[PDB]
């Protein structure tokens, strides 16, 4: 696993701008029909100044980013599944270690998984010795 | 009385014998539970044994003695597994044990005031002993020397009274009154420090941060209320001198009290939280106290005992945290409601205690203790107000912080919840519940 | 983007993640099932300088100022107040202006 | 070590203590700046967060612990708490200043609090007769 | 759904106020009793 | 709460204490009755808690 | 019963009341024991007036006697409003037909009471209440009634 | 109901014979945006936006930069959804 | 271990009840000496105890004069509720010159 | 019936807890309800009335419930001797001072 | 002395002999008590209704 | 020797892979392997095994006792309509004989032992008179507290004395 | 009987008409629902 | 769906009488509706 650089591209800076104006779009316009129009005249006002100079597109920052910030909905399309959501993160899960400690009794309800389970931590140990020779 | 007193005398050899600190438990209990069958006291000193005497206001301050004594030898265990010198502790806790009722029952000033500063010593043992962080010793030195450097001085006091009235006995000094404007403030200050005072709250943190649990349950269920009990018993005659100089105590209490709960939000650990939250209890005590007036003091007797319990349980759940994820911090305990769900109901009940929610002897106080400063004073209200307000506050963020938000990543893994805690928590709760039936021995000492 | 001071920070600062997982997932002192956390630096720094920064303190105008009317001229002016109300209060009693019929909290 | 091991050392007066503590606390030689220590400093501590929010911290970032957005050996903030997302803070910049949002409630409130107590000074009704009740020496007369 | 369609209608009709139902009963009654006592400007309007 | 949902066991006592509550209200309204009891804990200066 | 549930209430009424009135008579009656129990009288003491300077047990004595006659008369007041509380429950209607002929009885005696033992707080004895009494009587008959300032 | 891989990547390739933009015939599956399809740089995001609509989530913002293919899309979605099994 | 050391563990172990590690019935006896000192012993003997302890503060006592008392004035025609300590004519107050400015209070 | 596990916390300990509870309790009530059931039924209250002008009670005469009268009379002491205990004590400690 | 109980309650025996050693104690304070025992000038019986009764 | 696993090897199998955003930025062939096998043995297909002595264990002999009187019944009427259905039956037999024999109690105690004048601090209670009605036997009907001692009469109106 | 008639008239007509106005711009349903109860509380609280 | 009838009969000993103007119980009727043409107008918007 790799966990990515900060640094950020002009491009970038301006993709992801449209990324958030179309989000902007829609927490101002929710019908299909109505968006895909206003989200299409929003392409052209991205369009029409597509290449200019750096210096320009520090300009052309200076206004897109005031455009979202003054023209935000007061209430987002906040996503409902993801970070943020309404009900997202509802409940949590402890460590495995917390089933290791069943009382025997109330490990005696599931022998199969206990059983699986007391042979996969022996083999997980094999691949923690292997994650950098121990 | 001395049935108790030679009881406890014939418990002292348990401790050389080996493998007795269960044996002492029980024993403990079960002259609790014979003190509880002795009562039918009223205003006037009963029981007057050569020295030793009982009332309303000693004999509760006593049960929960008794009572909170002997739910030391739950709390601790840790002593037995490491055998850390066991035979010291159950002598260290005993002797405290008798210290105490010889304490609250010394019908004289002076065998009152004898006790009460024995006592600095084998508390002074139970810290050092048993003791967790290298603090352990400035902290020593702050409890030590900010009591002995005031409660010496009241014994002038004492002995000016011996003079001027030839006997210490209580019921002696409240026939006369005395106004010589030093008298006053060398036996109040010295007791405020005990109290304490907001402005000497300072040592008090650091006594129970760096204390085991069983010392830090003393330092907060009784050496607080002991200096109570003794303003009780002597304001008496200090009456026309309080009037005259009595608004700065109380300004400072009141004012302290938001101050302190404030210093409670902004605090990041679980002994710090209880620490603070119990001097600002402790201030409202002081303030219905100082008011002097029937509601006032009358009230103050019970909030004192009912504080002692809820903050000797809230320290019981600060040592489980401090048992299982080995820090204090805020930051490490955190998400608990996972580990241990049927513990953070208790973790809530003695929060709410705290906060006085009902049914519960706290709330009893705070009814008599805000009627009477109200009645005082109506310019108390507007801070009234904000000194309950932020003393919920605090209590809302340390249940919830700390048993709520998604669990630590790094943590090793911790045995469960067990009987011995779990009866320790019915048993610091379950009582402060039963009380409210019959408040009136718990309410009316006057 | 300060030529590679994100950079600069990314190599040393992504080390110790994987150690952080060793820790985390180290089968032996989990084993050994005594508690405790992995050891994390700014948690001791944090609470060393939570318990201690007296020494740190300079009495200085700012200290004082900001002492003074954090509590000082709070207790002050409050208690002066309580004293200053209660004051003619008592003096309408003891001068016996209001009878016992108006007065109030005839019960405290 | 214990706290006494780990207490912050004082306020570094020269560049090589900068760079000492820069690494006492983990921090690059610019990453690190210690409090101003004016009177009422922590000293060498540095001086780091006091953004607007913790929850302005990247969202998706690979935390170690996520609880506080959090990775391994860092130095915590002297005001953890109060910048906390439980605490005082938020994930994006306000829409508007501090007068406004005061300004646009309370204003608000005065003026329409006040036009009412003037509306009240004309209290309309339906006219109608006083309620009509029977006593002695009462002596309403009927229409007839 | 379209049980909890005509459900949500019920309660939007008792709600709404709309003849002999809920809202009706006691939307209607407390309105009037509005004109019958005399009231304030702000206070007539404003439930209207 | 071990052999059958605790919505079924707390669902049919709420129902019963109810309708019981409800025929109560009725028989308090038919003849406009108004109970006060009172179990007092203590007293004192007078006042009665 | 011309009501149709209050002419079942009734029914559940005698279905309630069946049994318990039963048991009194069956496992109460033949299983009772007869005993008397009396009610205290406390002789009189001489008061505070009465005792020396230094007669601490005579003190004692008194302020005994004023703390159970404080209980009392801290009392009276509690019953009074309980006996206003009943009134003003009575009826409906029926406040302005009794609370003023009943309720100040229980204003007498609030003013009573707070005379007596009122204003001394909590540790009160004998010797305080008894000399507030010897104050009191000084100043009606020298500044006249309270509540006139003074002269 | 539970999540099929095979569901998974259908579905992918539905929205994408579905976007005109794209080389119509949605050549083949593992079609890199710049080189065939020729997704320019903002018709890159306009990909990841249906993707999301489509797929309730987002996708982090430099994380569909790691997103370089309808390959990607169906092995980022795999990895939040346990498709793997 | 493996599924049928699972599904039927042994009566080697013993799970410890937080008063003692070292010995089952140790532990065992210790927990069932414990709760039956603190909990039958207090919180229901001594709850029962208390619960039917008789007058001990003489509150009921002081209500029983508080009928009686009442109802001894008011057939008396005397003050219900007298306010003085003893009969005003019982006093012998001093004369002004012996008050001399004596700080009358009120 | 296509049971998905969770991982949970131990109940044992908890579940034990509440079972000593209710077992220990229920021991200590079950005489306890015998006593006062007997007392009451077997027994009962005594009867409040008047002084027979030649008598004088005993001072556990002066509660009505039995289990008081058992209480008080053997348990307790007095209130009259806790009185001339004060009388007494109080007496020597004026003369002393 | 069921092994359950095994030198546990035979060394608890001695707290219960500080009970009765200080309950004899204080019974004997009792005796030194009395200076009023029916003298009193509230419980104080004037003459007779001795009768062998001497209450506490 | 003392335990609480009984010999279980405290430790932690998941990894990295336990956050949701860990497993979705980056995650190895071997982490594949480990998560399927993690989320392939998630399933279960038996149930919660039956364990005899446990529910004895964790039933203490008070509590079997007044169990029997009404599983007993349970054993018997199981077959007739099943478990589910018959335990039904047993469960609100012993509410509904609960309920009805505290109802007779609390009507008892208010019946006999109200807070009268000789004990205080019970349930004082206290009433108001039922409504007239046109035809009603005394219906101009005069007040009956003719005097204050009639209000807080708490039976000291009926002394024995 | 008393000014305190006048402030709660003040409040609880502003309350409900303000949340009568909120309600049409929110968009988390059970958001709306809140507003709508706080819009009928307040017709409540001033009619008493 | 029944509602406050059944309060309605059972709980008004004393019915309010309210004999109002005809411009006044009826404007509780369409000052009512038009709030609900506007709810469902302001909501139907064509797309330019
Ligand atoms: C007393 C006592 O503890 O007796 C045992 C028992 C509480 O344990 P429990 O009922 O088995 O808890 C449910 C499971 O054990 C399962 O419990 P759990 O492990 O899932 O945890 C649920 C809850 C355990 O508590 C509860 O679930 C609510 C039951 C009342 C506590 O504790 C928590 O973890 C949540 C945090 C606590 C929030 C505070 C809730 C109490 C508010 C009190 C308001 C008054 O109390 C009872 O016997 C009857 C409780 C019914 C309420 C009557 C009031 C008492
Ligand atoms: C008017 C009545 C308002 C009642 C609310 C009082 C303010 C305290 C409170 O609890 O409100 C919620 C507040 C903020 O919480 P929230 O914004 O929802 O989430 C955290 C954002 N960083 O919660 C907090 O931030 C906790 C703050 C501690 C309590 C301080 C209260 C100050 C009281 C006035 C000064």
């Amino acid at each position: 696993a790799q966990v990515p650089l900060a640094i950020v591209s002009h491009k970038r800076q301006v993709c992801s701008l449209y990324k958030r104006a179309l989000r902007n779009l829609e927490s101002w316009y929710d019908r299909r029909n109505v968006y895909r129009y206003r989200a299409v005249q929003l392409r052209a006002r991205f369009d029409e100044n597509r290449s200019k100079d750096l210096g320009e597109g520090i300009r052309l920052l200076a206004c897109g980013q005031r455009e979202l910030f003054e023209t935000r909905h007061f209430q987002p399309r906040n996503f409902a599944n993801s970070a943020g959501g309404c009900a997202f993160e509802r409940e949590v899960i402890p460590p495995d270690w917390v089933l290791d400690y069943w009382h025997p009794l109330e490990k005696a309800q599931y022998p199969e998984y206990f059983a699986k389970r007391e042979q996969r931590k022996k083999e997980f140990v094999t691949w923690w010795e292997k994650q950098y020779g121990k | 009385m001395l049935k108790i007193i030679f009881f406890l005398l014939f418990l002292i050899p348990f401790c050389f014998i080996n493998n007795m600190y269960w044996m002492v438990q029980i024993m403990m209990f079960f002259i609790s539970f014979i003190f509880l069958l002795m009562n039918n006291f009223m205003n006037y000193w009963s029981e007057i044994s050569y020295f030793l005497g009982c009332d309303m206001l000693s004999y509760g301050l006593i049960l929960l003695s008794l009572w909170i004594c002997s739910l030391m030898l739950l709390a601790s265990e840790m002593i037995n597994k490491h055998n850390n010198y066991k035979n010291l502790f159950l002598l260290n806790i005993i002797i405290l044990l008798l210290l105490l009722i010889l304490t609250f029952s010394s019908m004289s000033l002076f065998m009152f005031y004898l006790f009460f500063e024995s006592s600095l010593i084998p508390t002074l043992f139970l810290i050092l002993g048993w003791g967790y962080q290298p603090e352990r010793l400035q902290a020593g030195l702050y409890l030590l020397f900010y009591t002995l450097l005031v409660s010496l001085p009241m014994l002038i006091g004492i002995f000016y009274l011996m003079n001027k009235i030839g006997s210490m006995n209580f019921y002696l000094m409240n026939n006369f009154m005395f106004n010589y404007d030093l008298l006053y403030f060398c036996l109040l200050c010295a007791f405020l420090v005990k109290m304490p005072m907001f402005l000497v709250h300072l040592w008090l943190p650091k006594a129970h941060v760096e204390a085991p649990v069983s010392g830090s349950m003393i330092l907060a269920g009784i050496m607080l209320k002991l200096g109570g009990y003794g303003m009780l018993r002597v304001i008496s005659f200090l009456q026309l001198m309080n009037l005259k100089y009595s608004f700065v105590w109380i300004s400072i209490s009141l004012v302290g009290g938001v101050l302190v709960s404030l210093v409670c939000l902004r605090q990041t650990d679980l002994k710090a939280l209880i620490a603070y939250s119990s001097v600002a209890h402790m201030g409202i005590v002081l303030s219905g106290l100082l008011t002097m007036t029937y509601w006032g003091l009358c009230g103050s007797y019970t909030l004192m005992i009912a504080h002692g319990l809820c903050s000797s349980g809230l320290f019981c759940l600060a040592n489980v945290s401090y048992e299982r994820l080995g820090s204090r911090s805020m930051l490490i305990n955190k998400g608990l409601l996972n580990f241990m769900p049927s513990m953070t109901l208790w973790w809530f009940l003695l929060s709410s205690a705290n906060m006085a929610a009902p049914p519960t002897l706290n709330l009893l106080g705070e009814i008599y203790l805000l009627n009477s400063i109200v009645s005082w004073s109506w310019i108390s209200m507007i801070l009234l107000s904000f000194l309950s307000f932020f003393s919920a506050a605090y209590t809302l963020y340390l249940y919830s912080f700390s048993q709520h938000g998604k669990l630590f990543s790094g943590v090793y893994s911790f045995s469960s919840g067990k009987i011995r805690e779990y009866l320790l928590m019915l048993l610091h709760w379950l009582p402060l519940n039963l009380l409210i039936l019959k408040s009136e021995s718990f309410m009316l000492w006057l | 983007e300060e030529q590679e001071f994100i950079k600069r920070k990314h190599e040393a600062t992504l080390k110790l993640r994987q150690e952080f997982l060793k820790q985390s997932s180290n089968p032996y002192r989990h084993a050994t099932g005594e508690g405790g956390t992995v050891f994390d630096a700014g948690l001791a720094r944090f609470q060393a300088m939570r318990v201690s920064n007296y020494e740190h303190f300079k009495p200085t105008g700012k200290s004082f100022r900001t002492g003074l009317f954090a509590v000082v001229l709070p207790i002050a002016l409050y208690a002066w107040a309580l004293k200053a109300e209660r004051d003619g209060r008592e003096e309408k009693y003891r001068t016996g202006q209001v009878a016992y019929k108006d007065r109030q909290f005839k019960f405290i | 070590g214990w706290n006494k091991d780990y207490k912050p050392g004082p306020y570094p007066q020269t560049e090589k203590e900068r760079l000492a503590a820069a690494k006492k606390y983990y921090l690059l030689p610019e990453e690190y700046k210690p409090y101003a220590d004016d009177g009422l400093g922590y000293g060498d501590y540095p001086k780091l967060g006091y953004g607007l929010g913790v929850e302005a911290k990247d969202s998706y970032y690979p935390w170690d612990y996520p609880e506080h957005k959090r990775n391994q050996h860092e130095p915590i903030s002297a005001d953890h708490d109060l910048y906390s997302e439980d605490r005082w803070s938020q994930a994006e910049p306000p829409r508007y200043s501090n007068a406004y949002y005061f300004a646009c409630f309370l204003g608000v409130m005065s003026g329409c609090l006040a036009l009412y107590y003037w509306l009240d000074d004309k209290k309309m009704y339906r006219p109608v007769a006083a309620k009509q009740y029977p006593s002695p020496g009462v002596k309403h007369y009927t229409f007839e | 759904m379209p049980l909890t369609s005509a459900c949500f209608n019920v309660s939007n009709l008792a709600l709404c106020g709309m003849p002999f139902l809920a809202g009706f009963y006691s939307k209607d009654m407390i309105l009037e009793i509005v004109s019958i006592s005399n009231v304030n400007m702000f206070s007539f309007f404003l439930y209207y | 709460m071990k052999y059958l949902s605790i919505c079924s066991i707390s669902f049919v006592n709420l129902i019963s204490m109810s309708l019981s509550c409800f025929l109560l209200s009725l028989y308090f309204l038919l003849n406009d009755m108004i109970y006060f009891i009172e179990w007092e804990l203590v007293s004192l200066n007078s006042m009665s808690i | 019963p011309r009501s149709p549930m209050a002419s079942f209430a009734e029914s559940v009424l005698n279905v309630i009341d069946g049994p318990i009135t039963w048991f009194r008579e069956s496992i109460v009656e033949p299983n009772q024991q007869k005993q008397n129990w009396y009610h205290q009288r406390f002789r009189r003491v001489p008061t505070i007036d009465q005792c020396y300077t230094d007669d601490a047990v005579c003190r004692f004595e008194a302020d005994q006697q004023f703390r159970r006659d404080r209980m009392v008369d801290n009392e009276i007041v509690n019953i009074l409003r309980q006996r206003f509380e009943d009134c003003t429950l009575y009826e409906a209607p029926d406040h302005m037909v009794k609370c003023r002929p009943l309720m100040d009885q229980y204003e007498k005696a609030t003013e009573n009471w707070f005379i007596k033992y009122g204003d001394l707080g909590g540790y009160a004895n004998a010797k305080t209440a008894y000399m507030k009494q010897k104050h009191r009587l000084i100043w009606e008959r020298r500044h006249g009634p309270v509540g006139s300032g003074m002269k | 109901p539970p999540l099929s891989l095979k569901l998974i990547n259908e579905r992918v390739l539905l929205v994408l014979k579905l976007y005109d933009k794209i080389d119509p015939s949605k050549l083949n599956v593992e079609s890199h945006f710049i080189n065939d399809l020729g997704l320019d740089s903002l018709d890159h995001v306009e990909v990841i936006m249906a993707m999301e609509d489509e797929f309730g989530f987002e996708i982090p913002d430099s994380d569909a930069e790691k997103l370089l293919k309808p390959a990607d899309i169906i092995k980022y979605v795999a990895d939040k959804e346990d498709v793997y099994e | 271990l493996t599924t049928e050391d699972f599904a039927n563990p042994s009566p080697k172990n013993w799970q410890s009840y937080g008063f003692d590690y070292k010995d089952q019935v140790e532990d065992r006896k210790a927990t069932k000496s414990t709760f039956f000192v603190t909990v039958t012993l207090c919180l229901v003997w001594g709850s029962f105890y208390w619960a039917y302890l008789p007058d001990t503060q003489f509150r009921n006592w002081a209500q029983r004069e508080g009928f009686l008392e009442l109802r001894r004035r008011e057939l008396a025609g005397v003050d219900l509720v007298s306010p003085n300590y003893v009969d005003p004519a019982s006093i012998t107050l001093p004369s002004d010159e012996d008050l001399g400015d004596t700080e009358i209070i009120i | 019936g296509h049971h998905q596990m969770i991982i949970k916390p131990s109940r044992f300990q908890w579940d034990k807890f509440k079972d000593l509870l209710h077992f220990y309790v229920m021991l200590g009530v079950i005489p306890v309800t015998a006593l006062v059931l007997y007392a009451n039924i077997f027994v009962g209250p005594a009867q409040l009335a008047e002084i027979p002008e030649g008598y004088e009670p005993k001072h556990w005469e002066y509660e009505k419930h039995p289990i008081s009268r058992f209480i008080s009379r053997y348990i307790l002491n007095s209130d009259q001797q806790n009185y001339e205990k004060s009388l007494h004590y109080l007496y020597e400690e004026n003369e002393k001072a | 002395m069921v092994l359950g109980l095994d030198k546990r309650a035979l060394w608890g025996a001695l707290p219960l002999l500080g009970f009765a050693i200080g309950h004899f104690l204080d019974k004997k304070e009792t005796e030194r008590m009395t200076m009023f025992r029916d003298k009193s000038a509230l419980y104080g019986r004037p003459a007779g209704s001795e009768g062998k009764a001497p209450s506490w | 020797g003392a335990s609480e696993t009984g010999g279980v090897k405290p430790m932690v199998i998941a990894g990295r892979m336990v956050r949701e955003r860990e497993r979705l930025i980056g995650m190895s062939p071997e982490e594949r392997a480990w998560r399927k096998q993690w989320l392939k043995d998630q399933e279960l297909h038996h149930g919660p095994r039956k364990v005899p002595a446990l529910e004895l264990e964790l039933n203490n002999p008070i509590k079997r006792f007044y169990r029997a009187p009404l599983d007993k019944v349970c054993n018997v009427l199981e077959p007739v309509l099943g478990f589910q259905r018959a335990y039904t039956v047993r469960f609100w037999t012993g509410k509904a004989l609960l309920a009805l024999t505290g109802i007779y109690a609390g009507a008892y105690y208010f019946k006999y032992n109200q807070n009268d004048w000789t004990r205080k601090g019970g349930w004082r209670v206290i009433h108001s008179r039922k409504q007239c009605v046109p035809g009603d036997e005394g219906y101009p009907k005069v007040s009956d507290r003719s005097a204050p001692s009639d209000y807080a009469a708490r039976g000291f109106n009926e002394s024995p004395l | 009987t008393s000014w305190l008639g006048q402030l709660m008239l003040l409040l609880s007509g502003l309350t409900m008409f303000m949340a009568g106005l909120g309600a049409n711009f929110e968009f988390d349903l059970k958001k709306i629902i809140a507003l709508s109860t706080l819009s009928q509380l307040g017709l409540m609280m001033s009619i008493l | 769906i029944i509602g406050g009838s059944m309060l309605n009969w059972l709980i008004f000993p004393f019915p309010y009488m309210i004999c109002l103007p005809i411009y006044m119980k009826l404007l509780t009727l369409f000052v009512c509706i038009v709030g609900g043409l506007f709810g469902y107008l302001i909501s139907l918007s064509n797309l330019f």
